């Protein structure tokens, strides 16, 4: 059976990660003590699936999931909140030191002395299953372990395991917002190590998701309770089709394959269009072409990134519910149409497709609608160079001055790296132009 | 006895041959159990073409069911007729094929192929006499693309004196359900010419048309789709299992459609299709099907038959008919269209007629046509394949499985070369 | 490509045979010198065929009588002469069966073939112009069809109940078609050369039938490859300009009809297989002759792996020869005939051979 993995590093993994299994015991009606009491009132059914939870003897299911921190506060909110009974008691909080927002300190002076029990942890997960399918890491761009810790375990894991896909779900660094000075470096070191052993890596940004919940779900004064529930959605999306029926099933091997062209430009975005409150789920009818040509609004990406400015590579549209297929195949074409969307000259096809009867759960508390179908796309861009040039200027502007890098040496690393890094992002920021070229005879 | 081994790759070819045995379950009067509830005795006489028998008048059917991901399959035995097909007969695997060709082909089918040859190679062998295959896939994705071709290669090298014949849904040439279909179909493509007899190519863009214009379905989903192509799968084989008038059977169709071993792509179709009101306003004749028939708009291959000339088109009637309204109508089809011939096929149709119909019909009636108008097919996919291939889109997942550049080339000048075969008949001079 | 170098053809009357003795058998083919003439024994209807050349090998003592070396010297050293100056070249039998294509093309130890001889006057040519500006290499290989599948010849089996390991044809974008697996080996004299063919012969597939006691039921494709390094007048490396060039030397099965050479299983399928492929062949020489005429044809290369592996010789860059074998009796005057217009249909094929200098788009190009 098929089965995968989630990680959860640092904060922005975790207090993402408390909002998905969340959603996870939801949809498959697990209690967050671990029980199902529809199944002995049912007597059969996978409906706890093997997926993304162990079951044992005594009726308990306990969820694939390893995630740490580094720091113990926010892990010990789960050892002691609502779903304490659900987790194995195996979390890592071996952070009697934070990384202070410092690679150097993630990849090395405490980038070690946790590793090991990760790696053990996994490889635990690992032989309780029947065939794996993947990773799935959440992490963040601009701290210290969810830079370095990441890039040293995606490393590790690259060796011992090898050919498995490894899908990163991180948070991009915003253009104007940001909670951190040191941001722009710690984004281009990780990005430098993480580019040649992950396969596809999700991006999102703060900064859209902020605009989001203003203009469509009404909500003035947002928190990361919100930003994290819609981050929830996104992720089952890409996970129905190994739970739940369909017509046109898709494994986590499909996305590797038509959103990646060439191996160094694996970074594509993703967005969520109907996400509407209560109220406006009445006056909308939130048909297939509605909630298709929504995706493709530049306003309701949740990267901040125009892809007006760029061209398209390959999408990858999952859709949910109460879907018929004909409904796609027109909305598809309405889109192929318009000229405001260019696509390659070398990918005329440029589409995907990917179809799911279960639709999706309303996490009670939450600020989403009930509906009965829901679309979530994936999409490969030129246009995120634009995004890579703006860390890659902030980073010169501060490294032709040496600023912040006696915080870096002093747990490590070499003056040379920051160029080393900086040299293959700027080889980065050609690729995605050189294939923007059309071609000519 | 004639028998026929059917084999279900990927998540299309299921979805349709769980249809298919659920319509063919219905001609013979076989319940979900594999009982026989029937009231005619011409149900039973020719059972063995594609059922087995069992200990308490049971009735197994002779399939075989092959995967790389386990939904499709369980979906089948959570179903309606899940329970008659052999559970050693579900073979499968983990960790799809990932809409690679090489995957479904060289690294992960190769693994499990060996299992599914065992299990042919039982069911031939427990048949009187074997006259073919039947192989329901898709060209886009790995499984059906890669594990399909596999065992072509491998069941025609055993048995390479039966029939290959196979269903297979191509791309569209509007919008694609992936990304690689032109490197994929491609690849398929070189391997099927060189290792069939007769393959019906069966496009998803006309049968959405066809349910538009005609059914006048505008919710049609998948299960429907099926329903069209699963009734052509049962046309063709009919004269094997039913009495008739004028017999036919799969290797008396290839020898007039076939005139070159090569130009076996054909455009099926089925009628009488109409929408449920508006059944009670036509009159059901011979010449009302004829009309239906060679359609451009009632062929599922997306393809305009008037881009091009016909070489040989077949027509399997089912009922009580008049063998002078079936041969007088199919000569006023060749004298009248003339152009749409070819000049050096003096009689360019093949007929076969049925005395048992369907189900619920008076008569009913399928399509079998060869034309240069699949030029279109072929043609599109080189354009986008090498558009591709000329800079290396997604080159580095097939080459990392154990391929190499070389054999892209192979299937674009074999399938270039195809092109030409059928535009060499298409200038009249 | 400045060229168009017409495919020669060549006719040869083989001599009556101990059936064609036991059954008192007529004799209807007759020549004039150049000319071949044909009648049906009915004394109905003549025919007349005129071709590049023309054997008579149906009585020793006659006149004009070709024997084995004069064949030799009329067809094949002309081709030696051309692959010493640099084009491919190509020499390939017809006929029916028991007409005798392996015999004048291989032959036998007391009457060695076209290859004996041919290898052994390339030997001894080399020999006397292998000075020090220019030196040699050659490769052969030799390889066989069978039931559409292909073998190598010059190996030695395993020991199993199934020793023939077939390999597979690829299509190269630049060199066109060719086999993958093949064994190419370094030769040196002419001595090598025989011991390769006498390997290659013993491996090969024979039968008895009842046209041929010994029969040829398989297709067998002999490729020589020879390399000329020469040397310029250089300031630096010498032996720096290379010249290659192809010998494919063909000898293919004959028809064979079911019901004179009654025998059922695996004779029945490997001739059904041999008839199928020169089927195909007759297809591409007609479509050939009718591209000589000015006509836009398609031409079926790829209905088989002969055709497909001699899609250069048939047409393409080589100079081709054909050597039509006929026999005499009036009870194959029906295959004689059909031989004789696919030959001399044949004439009207026209390939483009260039020279393979290894020098176009590298330096020798913008010079001239
Ligand atoms: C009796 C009845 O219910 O009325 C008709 C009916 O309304 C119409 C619309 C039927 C109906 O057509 C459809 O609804 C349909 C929808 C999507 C895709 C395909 C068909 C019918 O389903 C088609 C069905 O015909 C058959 O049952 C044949 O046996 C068909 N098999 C099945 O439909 C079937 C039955 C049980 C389970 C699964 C499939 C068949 C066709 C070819 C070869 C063998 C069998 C019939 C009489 C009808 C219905 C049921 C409405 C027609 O269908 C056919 C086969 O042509 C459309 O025109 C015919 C006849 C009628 O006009
Ligand atoms: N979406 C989202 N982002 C978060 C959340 N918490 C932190 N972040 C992001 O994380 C970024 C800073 O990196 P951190 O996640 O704090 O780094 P870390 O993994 O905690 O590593 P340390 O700082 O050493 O503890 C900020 O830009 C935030 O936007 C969250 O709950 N949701
Ligand atoms: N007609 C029809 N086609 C289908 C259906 N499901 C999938 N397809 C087609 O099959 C292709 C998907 O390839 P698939 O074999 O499922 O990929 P795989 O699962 O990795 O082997 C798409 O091009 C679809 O058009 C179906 O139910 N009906
Ligand atoms: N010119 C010839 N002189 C003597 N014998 C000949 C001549 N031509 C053919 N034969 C005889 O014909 C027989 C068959 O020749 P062969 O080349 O094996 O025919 P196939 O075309 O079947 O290979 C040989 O045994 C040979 O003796
Ligand atoms: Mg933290």
């Amino acid at each position: 059976m098929r089965e995968c993995i989630s990680i959860h590093v640092g904060q922005a993994g975790v207090q993402i990660g408390n909002a998905c299994w969340e959603l996870y015991c939801l949809e498959h009606g697990i209690q967050p003590d671990g029980q199902m009491p529809s199944d002995k009132t049912i007597g059969g059914g996978d409906d706890s699936f093997n997926t993304f939870f162990s079951e044992t003897g005594a009726g308990k299911h306990v969820p694939r999931a390893v995630f740490v921190d580094l720091e113990p506060t926010v892990i010990d909110e789960v050892r002691t909140g609502t779903y304490r009974q659900l987790f194995h008691p195996e979390q890592l909080i071996t952070g009697k030191e934070d990384a202070a927002n410092n690679y150097a300190r993630g990849h090395y002076t405490i980038g070690k002395e946790i590793i090991d029990l990760v790696l053990d942890r996994i490889r635990k997960l690992a032989d309780q299953c029947t065939g794996l399918q993947g990773f799935l890491v959440f992490h963040s761009f601009g701290g210290g372990t969810g830079s370095g810790f990441t890039s040293l375990l995606m490393e590790r894991l690259s060796v011992d395991y090898g050919k498995k896909s490894k899908l990163e779900f991180s948070i991009y660094p915003a253009p104007q917002v940001s909670t951190a000075v040191v941001e722009p470096y710690n984004s281009i070191l990780t990005t430098h190590t993480t580019l040649e052993h992950s396969d596809c890596a999700f991006m999102v940004d703060n900064e859209a998701i902020y605009d989001i919940c203003r203009r469509n779900l009404d909500i003035e004064r947002p928190t990361y309770t919100n930003l994290n529930r819609l981050i929830s959605q996104i992720v089952s999306s890409i996970t129905a089709s190994l739970r739940f029926d369909g017509a046109l099933n898709v494994d986590l091997t499909e996305f590797q394959t038509n959103l990646v062209p060439y191996p160094r430009i694996h970074f594509p975005l993703a967005t969520y269009a109907p996400v509407i409150s209560a109220e406006k789920a009445y006056h909308e009818q939130l048909s297939v072409a509605e909630i298709t040509n929504a995706c493709f609004e530049p306003a309701n990406q949740m990267v901040k990134c125009d892809p007006r400015h760029g061209k398209y590579m390959a999408c990858c549209l999952l859709y949910r519910g109460d879907v018929v297929p004909k409904d796609v195949n027109a909305a598809i074409a309405t889109i192929k149409t318009k000229r405001s969307i260019q696509f390659v000259d070398w990918c005329p096809t440029g589409f995907k497709v990917g179809i799911n009867y279960q639709p999706p759960t309303v996490v009670p508390g939450g600020d989403l609608a009930k509906v009965q179908r829901a679309v979530c796309m994936l999409s490969n861009t030129t246009a995120i160079a634009e995004a890579w040039a703006r860390l890659d200027h902030k980073f010169d502007l501060m490294y032709a001055k040496r600023a912040f890098v006696h915080w870096y040496v002093g747990e490590g690393m070499e003056e040379g790296e920051f160029s080393e890094a900086r040299e293959d992002m700027a080889a980065l920021e050609k690729d995605y132009e050189e294939v923007g070229v059309d071609s000519v005879e | 006895m004639r028998e026929i081994v059917h084999i279900q790759a990927g998540q299309c070819g299921n979805q349709i041959g769980a249809k298919f045995w659920e319509v063919i379950s219905d001609e013979h009067g076989i319940d979900p159990t594999g009982s026989y509830h029937g009231d005619s005795d011409l149900q039973l006489e020719r059972i063995n073409v594609y059922y087995n028998e069992a200990t308490g008048n049971k009735y197994v059917p002779r399939a075989i069911l092959v995967d790389l991901e386990p939904g499709t399959m369980d979906s089948v035995r959570s179903g309606p007729f899940g329970q008659i097909f052999r559970p050693d007969n579900f073979v499968f695997g983990q960790s799809g094929a990932g809409n690679n060709w090489a995957k479904g082909h060289y690294t992960e089918g190769a693994e499990l192929v060996d299992s599914v040859l065992d299990v042919v190679r039982k069911e031939s062998e427990s048949c009187d006499c074997l006259q073919g295959f039947q192989l329901t896939h898709s060209l886009g994705g790995g499984t059906g693309s890669g594990m399909g071709t596999l065992l072509i290669s491998k069941i025609r090298e055993e048995y390479p004196d039966r029939i290959m014949n196979t269903f297979s849904v191509m791309p569209s040439p509007k919008v694609s359900d992936t990304v690689v279909e032109p490197y994929n179909a491609t690849l398929s493509v070189h391997q099927l010419v060189e290792n069939t007899d007769e393959t019906y190519c069966i496009d998803n863009e006309a049968l959405y048309d066809i349910c538009f214009r005609t059914l006048k379905l505008t919710t049609p989903t998948y299960g429907d789709l099926n329903h069209l192509v699963s009734a052509t799968m049962s046309g063709v084989t009919t004269c094997l299992r039913f009495p008739g008038q004028l017999n036919a059977d799969l290797r008396k169709l290839a020898v007039n459609m076939v005139p070159f071993p090569r130009l076996h792509f054909f455009m099926p179709g089925f009628a009488p299709l109409t929408s449920r009101g508006s059944q009670q306003y036509r009159a059901l004749t011979v010449p009302e099907l004829t009309q239906q028939m060679f359609d451009s708009k009632n062929m599922m291959a997306a393809c305009d038959p008037r881009h091009g000339r016909y070489l040989t088109v077949a027509a399997i009637f089912r009922g009580r008919m008049s063998m002078k309204e079936v041969d007088e109508q199919m000569l006023n089809v060749q004298n009248k269209n003339s152009s749409y011939f070819v000049e050096w096929i003096p009689n360019n149709v093949k007929t076969a007629v049925c005395d048992i119909p369907p189900r619920g019909l008076k008569m009913s009636a399928t399509f079998i046509g060869n034309s240069t108008a699949i030029q279109e097919l072929f043609k599109r996919i080189s354009e986008q394949f090498t558009a591709m291939f000329r800079r290396k889109a997604f080159l580095h997942w097939y080459t990392g499985e154990g391929m190499d550049e070389m054999e892209f080339t192979e299937a674009e000048s074999n399938m270039n070369d195809l092109v030409s075969e059928y535009q060499q008949y298409q200038d009249a001079t | 490509l400045g060229s168009n170098s017409q495919v020669t053809v060549a006719v040869r009357v083989r001599p009556f045979s101990k059936r064609e003795k036991t059954e008192k058998a007529s004799q209807v083919v007759f020549t004039n010198g150049e000319e071949i003439t044909v009648e049906h024994p009915d004394m109905k209807q003549v025919y007349s065929f005129i071709y590049d050349v023309s054997f008579w090998s149906f009585d020793e003592c006659h006149p004009g009588y070709a024997s084995q070396t004069t064949v030799y010297e009329t067809l094949a050293a002309p081709l030696l002469d051309r692959a010493f100056e640099g084009y491919n070249t190509c020499l390939f039998a017809y006929g029916q069966t028991g007409s005798g294509k392996s015999y004048t093309m291989m032959g036998l130890n007391e009457e060695p073939g076209i290859i004996p001889r041919f290898c052994e006057d390339l030997f001894a040519q080399i020999a006397k112009k292998q000075t020090s500006e220019v030196s040699y290499h050659l490769e052969m290989s030799f390889f066989e069809v069978y039931n559409e599948k292909i073998h190598d010849l010059l190996v030695c089996k395993g020991e199993n109940g199934q020793r023939k390991q077939p390999l597979r044809a690829r299509e190269h974008p630049v060199s066109g078609p060719y086999v993958e697996g093949l064994s190419m080996n370094v030769v040196s004299s002419y001595s090598d050369i025989q011991s390769w063919l006498e390997l290659g012969n013993k491996q090969r597939a024979t039968a008895a039938t009842g046209m041929n006691d010994k029969s040829s039921r398989s297709h067998s494709v002999f490729t020589l490859v020879m390399t000329q390094t020469k040397t310029e007048v250089v300031e630096g490396e010498e032996h720096d300009h290379r010249i290659t060039s192809r010998i494919n030397l063909v000898d293919l099965a004959g028809s064979e009809r079911c019901s004179t050479a009654h025998s059922s299983g695996q004779r029945l399928k490997e001739g059904v297989s041999i008839n199928k492929s020169l089927l195909t062949l007759g297809k591409v020489i007609s479509a050939l002759s009718e591209q000589a005429n000015g006509k836009r044809v398609f031409i079926p290369y790829r209905e088989s792996t002969l055709t497909w592996l001699l899609k250069e010789s048939l047409g393409g860059n080589s100079k081709t020869a054909m050597i039509a074998t006929v026999s005499p009796a009036a009870s194959n005057i029906e295959e004689t005939l059909s031989t004789l217009r696919y030959a001399t249909q044949a004439r009207l094929i026209v390939n483009i051979a260039k020279v393979n200098e290894d020098m176009n788009a590298k330096l020798i190009r913008e010079l001239k």
